DNA sequence: TATAATGGGAGCTGTCACGGATG
DNA sequence: CATCCGTGACACCAGG
């Protein structure tokens, strides 16, 4: 089971939002390399490779994590898309 | 094949099969790594069986690290008949599955078959992992009783 | 422009013609010896479209320079191939004949 | 846990219940000699003492099992829901049970042998019937079902 | 080893020739080894008889035919893609009718395939075997009317194809009504135009009620033959002109022409024993005299009127009664293919005969041969019982050969065969299977011929029985049908016997198949064994009568799928047929005399015979079957050894020493392991590989054609562009690959070159050329290589050529290459295993022999099968065989029980005993006592009730032996299973479904032309399909996402799926899809059926899907 | 009034879902003669396009939901809090 | 064919004096059992422990019998002395008696036992009985040193006539749980990882224990030389 | 399947339908499928 | 390119429900 | 307001 499942039910008023929202924050994450992250280095998701643990490639795993942390805002009419487009692309260049 | 050491999330895929199920985002991670100059290299280093070598597997371990398969049972009845699983890449050629979701595939192993299918898009990665991975649809849409429950051998032992 | 409904209707002769890019006259299909489509016929390039991408069927043109030019010497217009798969021909009926659909 | 041909336990009571029938046969066939029951009278009362009987033996295998081997393999795979159903272990260690005509009809002439004991050819035959006629008719049952689930699906997709 | 022996029945005749519904049949349809002038009016003979002569004018008459010798042997026909034939030749003379000239000739028709001695063909190089078809028997019939009760249809039906179905019929208004071609008219016309007047009709049908007046009609009687003929024309024939000679024309095809209606000698017989009559030929009148003159309405009327009324000794028929159903074995249905094929001919033939020269005709210039041709290559090639031979193992080529199918050509179609088709009727009794028949929509309509059934010359299947004479059982052997059945008390081939009197006061016997216990007084007939009421393959299933029918159709049906071992073991438990299914399948080699055995070699025998002479067995060594499986025979003499006629000289494939071999005898455990075992998965040591048990050898065809183009010659070379040294090595001078090689997936079998076409490089092809400096060449690598998840060691290459002797390929190709690859196969996870009492299973787990459960003497155990799948399938054979099978391991012998007389639980507990003896006495003795671990397990044992308390150890270990199981140590822990466990020697076969075949996968590959949607099939490099169903759960999931992937970019979305490649080979997140290609397909198609599909937007304005590329 | 679920299925407003089910000459001649728009509200019409599913991660209730974080958020926050 | 065996690194996980967690990867296939059932059986048979073996408590005849004064009835009161975890600072030291009386309201507890030389009370704070106005508890208990598990009706000890003889839980250790996982090393496929769980009572610690059990069996791998 | 509210956009009918349909090979005195369908 | 020639020929054998035609 | 008749429909994957 993905780890607290249950508590991410919780969060929304229908699964399915919780879904459009860890995909969207996942693609956010790979569109600005991860970049934008609101985890701590600690809270970083680890994969054990042959060396050692580097950063899990996986963006949903970090999108459902930093849902965990609370440190997301979702919802409907929040920005204009291409004001949150331009607004992410300054902060964080591709 | 049953596997009774995996985790309800969780299900065997041979090594061959996810090679080629995953092989854009195995010849992208080769490329990352220093296993080929670029994609066309490493499509033609995976083209004959001998030009294989292990640093392939270790990336293509790398490359489903959190990622599911679905997998199908036909008939398709019911929503349940299509199920996702975190692969384990396994030895051999036979997909193992977890005991406890047989019932709902209504899979035995007397030589049956089942489909897998990559979801590709972050988008239908997180529909697969959120509703249909095994560990959330414990429960039967149709009466609400537990379906994933404890069978044969299981309850024998208990 | 985003999709939203689906209309299907009856189509008029005049309609069906708007759609065709040539009466198929002759019941041929390719030649014999060249195996190249005839003319005229259920395979014709003047008016389903050329077989090879931005390449008239002589030859006189191919490249996407030309794009929408039609050839004098063949008549084949020089656009990509996949156009075989949306030109509609017509046959012109010596009389009328009922759509069985809407007899049977 | 284990299964051996002696785990089939065949009940003490198993003959009694088999004579006291026999016994009960006559006192039918009799009252057909003199009028008093008629044919298909006669026939309705032989089925409804081979039913009777049949419930027996399987109150007797199972009392058995519960009251002197309270963990022998056929009685805990069923009990716990493991394997099994009475019909089945009735079948292995009481008696086969009345037998079906290809024209629906019981046969009078109830199958005695249970698998343990081994039936006979004309057994078998007789009992190849019932068989045959309960595969055909899984077989066209599977289609009727899947055309209603297809009509559920088109009537109820929106 | 000892063979002990089972059973108390004595077997009075043997089987009979297994293959002989299939051989008998042909030689009866050919009559080739009959000379001409002593040859019946059967088979093709019959067929010659009926279609000549041919007559306008000219005439064309038949004397002989004759078959010649086939142009190539056997073998040569397999690799060569031929037939085995032989050539047709009949002799035929010319006539002119006024001019007297006789012109005589030999014409040459063709070939006709030859059956060869196993009772197969070989159709363009690949063994097929004709499956004989069940259906139902011309003749008479009568049944009862579903509307009306009292009432009741007549039904006449001819052979199929050779008449129409007739009903006769009291219709509500009294009057009797005929039904042909779907045409109702009063029966009354016809009989007017036979000629009978109302005083015949009213002194034969008065006596029955007031029916006789339905048949009174005035308005035909005023009316002579002539009138009500050309009437009946007019009812038949709306429109046709109602001349004279096209109505008798008409109504003699129809009713008595012998070459259009036909009824079979079995019709005619069952015409005839049901009406009471006797009949002149094979139709229902005649035309004598100039007149027609009836044969079957008056007594089929008769018996219809009798039935309705009443009259005594009037039934209506059981029409799925085996008496009423028969079978076209391959020389019937051969027969009438041959029949069309000449009729075609003679069509030809007056054709040629009307506009000609009508003085230089020869039978030459007026045959051509064509139209039969054709016809017989019809059907061996694209027939439904015209089916690919099933040679998995000798066992399944034989069951083959002996199938009987209700489907066909003039069979019933598939979807509408109802239960009574299917159901096992009471005459199935020794005649059809009841338990061999496939599970899923075929069942009940792909049956068996049990096995000591015969197929009698009108077609109908017999049985055998003994005759009983005042309670003294004969040898005098009966074959009945099931109507002469049906006339006797038939006691049951158990009922005790003092050696050949009936020894028991009540037995147990049939009547009509209805079980009755009478007294021997009353016997008239007994059965001949048990095997004859089952197939062969349910008769190799020891303890039958102890498995559910159910599991034993799994069981028997399996057996088919049996891949022949390199190290194939005949069953420890053994029914009595295992030799009989060796020998008449030809799968090993026997001898002819006896003799002395000259010299024995791995590819042939040569044995010197009494009468001197030298002869040499070849030995088919590694030879490719139909499903890959390896045919070799292997010698089992030795040089210097006497033999005697009938001593085997050579194995065959799947049998030891002359005995059926399709598994291994292996050491089972019924335990549960770890959950390894769930659900019928099955698992095995690791030991079982490192002995090669369950290991098959398995040769695969590769074939590749350089041909002519128009571009340039595809040429068989080495010299491939673009390829290295090390992608070559293995290529021999020519760019075959040499014999002995090693190929792996991507491996170059057959290296080949082709031209390729316009090619017009694009700038950027162009500008690489530049920077690079060399010519691009004129050809490109179509070799071929070895598809994913193939491969192994070349064992043969096989190369034809345009322009080399004896050899001419098809036009264009200028030569074809063959490899086969022959590859050895040990067992692994995700093989199927399976008994013969349908357990059935995958194997899960290979367990090194440490991790094993094992005997404490340190007997690892070979298999582990768990408990759970015994009492819900209800198949107790296989513990059975277990027990004995654990005897067996320790006295070291092997047994045979025969079906439902056999090893019984007494005995087997004697064996055991001796077994126990064997295998404790002997540490009793090596200085070692009881363990402490089979004390704790004797107490356990106690507690569940098995053993008796007080008794000693070795007392209560011996009552455990005698119940089949034994202590059994955890080879993990060195701990016992807390209980005692079954352990003991099961046969278990490896089937045909084996994972290796079957995995596999695809990124991207070929798609297809119209749909442009991925292939479909491992061949073809394809997708699984994604349903109508998967949709479904993908709807039900919410995955709105992956379904949309499902429908565009993963399938034929054209611009997504490429995009979607280029983003993930490029670590982007795949884009938004568009249009899929197929509702452009679908919205062209509309528009091609005048409709006009318009994607619109919300404001109602049409949207372009096309993209502007098909408005002008 | 009482339908099957066949009759009703094939009477339903969608042309498009009752083609693909039964019938489909009969519904396609019927739906041209009257020029019948298929408004695509259910499933069965937007598979055969390829269009996204009204359900699930598809339904117009929770496909618009927004995701960004308290950094962007404020960010954003602060260009409007300054024109 | 040929073979190359990287040592395996042995990773310790404790959590106090009570439980630790132990990773031997990876093992050759099949010796994660190998390892694991022989260490088992080992730290649950033969980890020397003590153990209360006998008690006396002054006017109780039988165990059964109920104890004016004291809620408790003498079965629990024995309960409470079976999970009495003493230690021993002396390794020559065999056998205490450990003395205890008590009366009035008071609930005693293990530190109320008058103390012995080199004779730790690990658990101090564990409950023993409640005693009333009018309670008198005078019992002696015997805690003997040994192995493993031994009923009371086994060693039956008595030292006068009333002694009760107790379950004499020798065992530091409470539990030992191991499983294998297959795990790879690059292409090696099936090669075994071991992992341990020890609970101790905190006399002997989960590590210390492990160590005493592979040295046990390291010695018994020793009598394999003297024929 | 989840004991709780059902979440918006559940595609329910989809779901009624399977779950009607999927026991449709286990009906076997009684009426049956027969009598399911004709209902 | 010219004697005269003037109307074919198979067909081959479900099971149910539903809506429309006829009678 | 009935009977008769023509026309629909009759499970999935796999390999073929
Ligand atoms: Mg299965
Ligand atoms: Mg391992
Ligand atoms: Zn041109």
């Amino acid at each position: 089971a993905e780890p607290g499942i249950d508590k991410l039910f919780g969060m929304v008023d229908s699964k399915y939002r919780l879904t459009v929202v860890v995909a969207k924050r996942a693609q956010q994450l790979l569109r600005h390399g991860f970049k934008n992250t609101v985890l701590e280095p600690e809270e970083r998701p680890k994969m054990q490779t042959l060396e050692g643990l580097f950063d899990d490639p996986n963006a949903v795993t970090w999108a459902m994590k930093e849902l965990l942390t609370g440190r997301l805002v979702f919802g409907e009419n929040l920005v204009p898309e291409d004001r949150l487009q331009k607004e992410m692309e300054r902060l964080y260049p591709v | 094949v049953v596997g009774p050491q995996l985790k309800l999330h969780q299900c065997g895929l041979p090594k061959r099969m996810a090679l080629e199920l995953f092989k854009p985002f195995l010849l992208k991670k080769m490329e990352e790594k220093g296993i080929a100059p670029n994609v066309k290299a490493a499509r033609r280093m995976l083209e004959r069986q001998r030009d294989i070598k292990d640093e392939v597997w270790d990336a293509l371990e790398e490359v489903i690290h959190g990622k599911v398969v679905l997998l199908n049972r036909a008939p398709t009845l019911h929503r349940l008949g299509i199920q996702a699983f975190q692969p384990v890449l396994v030895e051999g050629q036979s997909i193992q599955l977890h005991p406890l979701v047989c019932e709902a595939f209504n899979a035995d192993f007397d030589g049956d078959q089942m489909a897998v299918h990559v979801p590709l898009s972050s988008f239908a990665q997180a529909e697969a992992r959120i509703q249909m991975l095994s560990a959330h649809n414990l429960l039967s849409p149709a009466s609400g009783e537990p379906l994933a429950k404890p069978s044969r051998d299981i309850i024998l032992g208990l | 422009k985003e999709v939203r409904k689906v209309r299907i209707a009856l189509a008029s002769p005049e309609k069906i013609r708007s759609w065709s890019y040539g009466e198929v006259e002759k019941p041929e299909t390719i030649n014999y010896r060249t195996l190249k489509p005839e003319r005229d016929g259920l395979f014709d390039e003047r008016i389903f479209g050329p077989i090879k991408d931005y390449e008239c069927a002589c030859g006189k043109y191919k490249r996407q320079r030309f794009e929408g030019k039609v050839c004098e010497r063949c008549g084949v217009e020089v656009t990509k191939s996949i156009v075989r798969r949306y030109r509609m021909g017509h046959i012109e009926l010596a009389t009328p004949a009922a759509h069985i659909w809407f007899v049977k | 846990i284990t299964i051996g041909i002696d785990d089939a336990v065949i009940p003490e009571e198993k003959k009694q219940y088999l004579e006291e029938a026999d016994r009960k046969l006559l006192q039918i066939e009799q009252a057909y000699e003199m009028g008093f029951l008629t044919d298909r009278e006669r026939y309705d009362q032989i089925l409804q003492l081979w039913t009777e009987t049949t419930e027996k033996v399987t109150q007797a295998v199972f009392k058995n099992f519960e009251e002197n081997y309270p963990f022998n393999p056929l009685y805990v795979m069923a009990q716990s829901g493991a394997r099994g159903n009475p019909q089945q272990i009735r079948q292995l260690c009481g008696l086969r049970g009345l037998m079906q005509k290809p024209s629906g009809e019981t046969f009078e002439v109830p199958v005695r042998s249970s698998f343990r004991e081994g039936l006979t050819v004309l057994e078998y035959f007789i009992s190849s019937h019932g068989a045959r006629k309960g595969g055909a008719d899984t077989a066209l049952r599977t289609a009727d079902s899947g055309y209603l689930t297809r009509k559920l699906v088109d009537v109820t997709h929106e | 080893m000892e063979i002990k022996r089972f059973g108390r029945i004595r077997e009075v005749i043997p089987l009979p020739p297994l293959t002989e519904i299939q051989v008998e049949s042909y030689r009866r349809a050919l009559q080739a080894d009959v000379p001409p002038e002593k040859r019946e009016n059967v088979g093709i003979q019959a067929a010659f008889r009926e279609t000549f002569p041919i007559e306008e004018g000219l005439v064309l008459d038949f004397l002989e035919y004759r078959l010649g010798e086939p142009p190539f042997p056997q073998d040569e026909c397999r690799e060569k893609d031929l037939t085995y034939q032989a050539p047709l030749y009949a002799r035929l003379q010319l006539i002119h009718k006024d001019t007297g000239l006789i012109k005589e000739d030999e014409v040459f028709l063709g070939h006709i395939p030859l059956m060869t001695e196993d009772g197969s063909f070989i159709i363009n190089g690949a063994d097929r075997v004709i499956v004989s078809q069940i259906h139902r028997s011309p003749g008479v019939y009568f049944t009862p009317d579903p509307a009306r009760p009292g009432r009741y249809i007549a039904s006449i039906i001819p052979l199929p194809k050779r008449g129409p179905w007739i009903d006769l019929e009291v219709e509500p208004n009294g009057v009797v009504s005929m039904k042909v071609n779907k045409r109702k008219f009063p029966l009354v016309l016809l009989l007017r135009v036979l000629g009978y007047d109302q005083e015949t009709l009213a002194r034969e049908l008065g006596a029955y009620g007031e029916l006789v007046q339905g048949l009174m009609d005035e308005s035909v009687f005023a009316m002579r033959p002539e009138e009500a003929l050309i009437r009946l024309f007019t009812l038949l024939r709306p429109g046709d002109p109602p001349k004279r000679d096209k109505a008798v024309a008409y109504v003699y095809g129809l009713i008595a022409d012998p070459r259009r209606y036909d009824l079979g000698e079995a019709g005619r017989y069952k015409a005839e024993e049901k009406l009471g009559i006797r009949l002149s030929g094979r139709t229902l009148a005649r035309f004598e005299d100039g007149e027609f003159k009836d044969e079957v309405f008056l007594p089929t009327l008769r018996y219809l009127f009798a039935l309705t009324a009443g009259v005594p000794g009037h039934e209506v028929d059981d029409i799925d009664h085996l008496g009423n159903r028969r079978i076209r074995t391959v020389g019937e249905l051969m027969t009438d293919q041959f029949r069309v094929g000449l009729a075609r001919l003679a069509r030809g033939v007056r054709e040629r005969m009307l506009m000609g020269s009508e003085d230089s005709l020869t039978p030459a210039k007026l045959v051509n041969s064509r139209p039969l041709e054709a016809a017989i290559r019809e059907f061996f090639s694209r027939s439904q019982l015209s089916q690919f031979k099933d040679e998995t193992n000798p066992l399944s080529s034989l069951r083959h050969k002996r199938r009987i199918s209700a489907l066909g050509p003039g069979g019933l179609t598939r979807e509408r065969a109802g239960f009574d088709v299917r159901d096992v009727h009471r005459t199935h009794y020794g005649r059809i299977c009841p338990v061999e028949t496939p599970e899923g929509a075929n069942i009940g309509l792909i049956t068996s011929l049990a096995a000591y059934a015969r197929v009698d010359e009108l077609g109908f299947i017999r049985t055998p029985y003994r005759r009983v004479v005042g309670g003294v059982v004969t040898d005098e052997v009966v074959y009945m049908t099931a109507t002469e059945e049906d006339r006797y008390t038939i006691a049951q081939a158990n009922t005790p016997l003092e050696g050949n009197r009936i020894a028991a006061e009540r037995v147990v016997a049939r009547r009509k198949g209805e079980p009755v216990i009478v007294s021997p007084e009353e016997v008239e007939f007994m059965d001949v064994s048990p095997k004859q009421v089952f197939s062969v393959n349910t008769n190799l299933i020891p303890f039958l009568e102890h498995d559910d029918a159910n599991r034993a159709l799994m069981g028997s049906n399996m057996q088919t799928q049996a891949v022949p071992l390199i190290r194939a073991q005949a069953p420890v438990v053994m029914t009595g047929l295992e030799e009989r299914v060796v020998r008449d399948s030809l799968a090993a080699l026997y001898a002819e005399e006896d003799g002395e055995v000259a010299k024995v070699d791995g590819n042939r025998i040569v044995v010197r015979y009494e009468d001197g002479r030298l002869v040499e067995y070849p030995l088919r060594r590694f030879y490719r079957s139909n499903q890959g499986t390896a045919l070799d025979q292997r010698p089992r003499v030795v040089v210097g050894q006497r033999v005697r006629k009938g001593d085997l000289l050579a194995d065959g494939p799947a049998s030891e020493n002359g005995f059926l071999a399709l598994g291994q005898n292996v050491l089972v455990a019924i335990m549960p392991f770890d959950g390894y075992n769930f659900e019928d998965a099955i698992v095995i040591s690791e030991e079982l590989l490192k002995r090669d048990f369950y290991t098959s050898i398995h040769i695969e065809r590769y074939e590749i054609e350089a041909r002519d183009t128009k571009l340039g010659p595809e040429r068989i070379t080495r010299d491939i562009p673009h390829l290295s040294e090390a992608a070559l090595r293995d290529l021999d001078e020519e760019g075959v690959v040499r014999i002995g090689a090693e190929v792996k997936p991507g491996d170059i079998l057959v290296g080949r070159t082709s031209f390729k076409g316009e090619s017009e490089p694009t700038p950027e092809e162009r500008l690489l050329r530049s920077i690079f400096g060399e010519k691009a060449r004129d050809v490109k690598d179509t070799s071929l290589r070895v598809p994913p998840g193939e491969g192994g060691i070349v064992v043969r290459t096989v190369r034809l050529r345009r322009g080399d002797p004896g050899v001419e390929l098809k036009p264009g190709v200028r030569e074809v290459v063959r490899v086969y690859v022959a590859q050895k196969r040990k067992l692994q996870v995700g093989d199927k295993l399976a008994n013969r009492h349908g357990n059935k299973g995958v194997v899960a787990k290979i367990l090194p022999v440490e991790d094993m459960p094992h005997l404490p003497d340190g007997t690892p155990v070979d298999v582990i099968l768990n408990p759970l799948g015994v009492p819900s399938r209800m198949n107790l054979g296989q513990i059975l065989e277990t027990h004995l099978g654990l005897a067996g391991y320790f006295l070291g012998q092997r047994y045979i029980s025969p079906i439902f007389d056999g090893a019984k639980e007494p005995e087997i507990k004697e064996l055991l005993a001796q077994a126990f003896e064997v295998y404790f006495g002997k540490r009793k003795g090596e200085g070692f006592g009881v363990d402490k671990r089979e004390v704790e397990v004797l107490r356990r044992a106690e507690k569940l009730g098995l053993v008796t308390p007080g008794k000693t150890p070795e007392e209560q270990l011996k009552e455990l032996f005698l119940q089949g199981k034994v202590v059994l140590y955890d080879g993990r822990t060195g701990e016992p299973i807390e209980g005692p466990i079954v352990v003991g020697q099961m046969f278990i076969m490896k089937l045909y479904h084996m994972v290796e075949d079957k995995m596999h996968a695809r990124s991207t590959g070929p798609y297809s032309l119209i749909t442009q949607q991925p292939l479909g099939g491992k061949a073809q490099f394809g997708g699984q399909r994604f349903g109508e169903m998967e949709v479904w759960a993908l709807e039900a999931y919410g995955a709105a996402h992956t379904l949309q992937e499902m429908l565009t970019l993963k399938s034929d979305d054209i611009e997504g799926r490429n995009a979607a490649y280029e983003a993930i080979i490029k670590g982007e997140d795949v884009p938004e899809p568009s249009v899929p290609e197929s509702f452009r397909v679908l919205v062209k198609e509309l528009q091609a059926l005048a409709l006009d599909v318009q994607t619109l937007d919300e404001k109602d304005n049409p949207v372009d899907i096309f993209e502007g590329l098909a408005s002008k | 009034l009482l339908m099957g679920v066949t009759k009703s299925a094939l009477s339903t407003k969608s042309w498009l879902s009752a083609a693909s089910f039964q019938n489909t000459t009969h519904v396609l001649t019927e739906a041209a003669i009257a020029g019948k728009k298929d408004e695509l509200i259910g499933l069965k019409e937007n598979v055969i396009l390829g269009r996204l599913i009204p359900a699930g991660t598809g339904s117009d209730f929770v496909r618009f939901t927004q995701v960004v974080d308290q950094k962007t958020l404020k960010a954003i926050e602060e260009a409007r809090k300054e024109a | 064919l040929d073979s190359k065996l990287k040592a395996p690194v042995f990773t310790v996980r404790t959590q106090g004096r009570e439980y630790g967690e132990f990773v031997l990867e990876p093992l050759e296939r099949g010796f994660g059992v190998t390892l694991g059932n022989p260490l088992r059986r080992i730290l649950l048979s033969s980890i020397p422990g003590t153990a209360v073996t006998s008690v006396y408590i002054e006017d109780v005849l039988h165990e059964f019998s109920t104890i004016p004064g004291v809620k408790e009835d003498v079965v629990e009161i024995i309960l409470n002395l079976k999970e009495l975890v003493v230690r021993f600072l002396n390794p020559s030291l065999q056998t205490v008696t450990l003395l205890l009386k008590a009366e009035g309201p008071k609930e005693v507890k293990a530190r109320d036992f008058l103390p012995v030389a080199d004779v730790e009370i690990m658990n101090p704070d564990l409950h023993i009985a409640t005693l009333e106005e009018g309670g008198r508890l005078n019992m002696e208990v015997r805690v003997d040193r040994g192995v493993g598990y031994v009923p009371a009706e086994k060693h039956g000890i008595k030292d006068r006539i009333n002694a009760i003889p107790v379950d004499a839980v020798f065992s530091p250790v409470r539990r030992v749980a191991f499983q294998v996982e297959d795990t790879r090393l690059g292409q090696r496929t099936d090669l075994d990882k071991l992992t341990l769980r020890i609970w101790t009572d905190g006399s002997v610690t989960p590590l210390e224990a492990l160590n005493q059990a592979v040295e046990i069996l390291r010695e018994h791998l020793t009598y394999f030389s003297n024929p | 399947s989840m004991a709780r509210p059902v979440s918006i956009g559940e595609a329910v009918g989809i779901v009624a339908a399977q779950s009607i349909g999927e026991p449709g090979t286990q009906l076997t005195i009684t009426q049956g499928l027969p009598r399911v369908i004709e209902l």
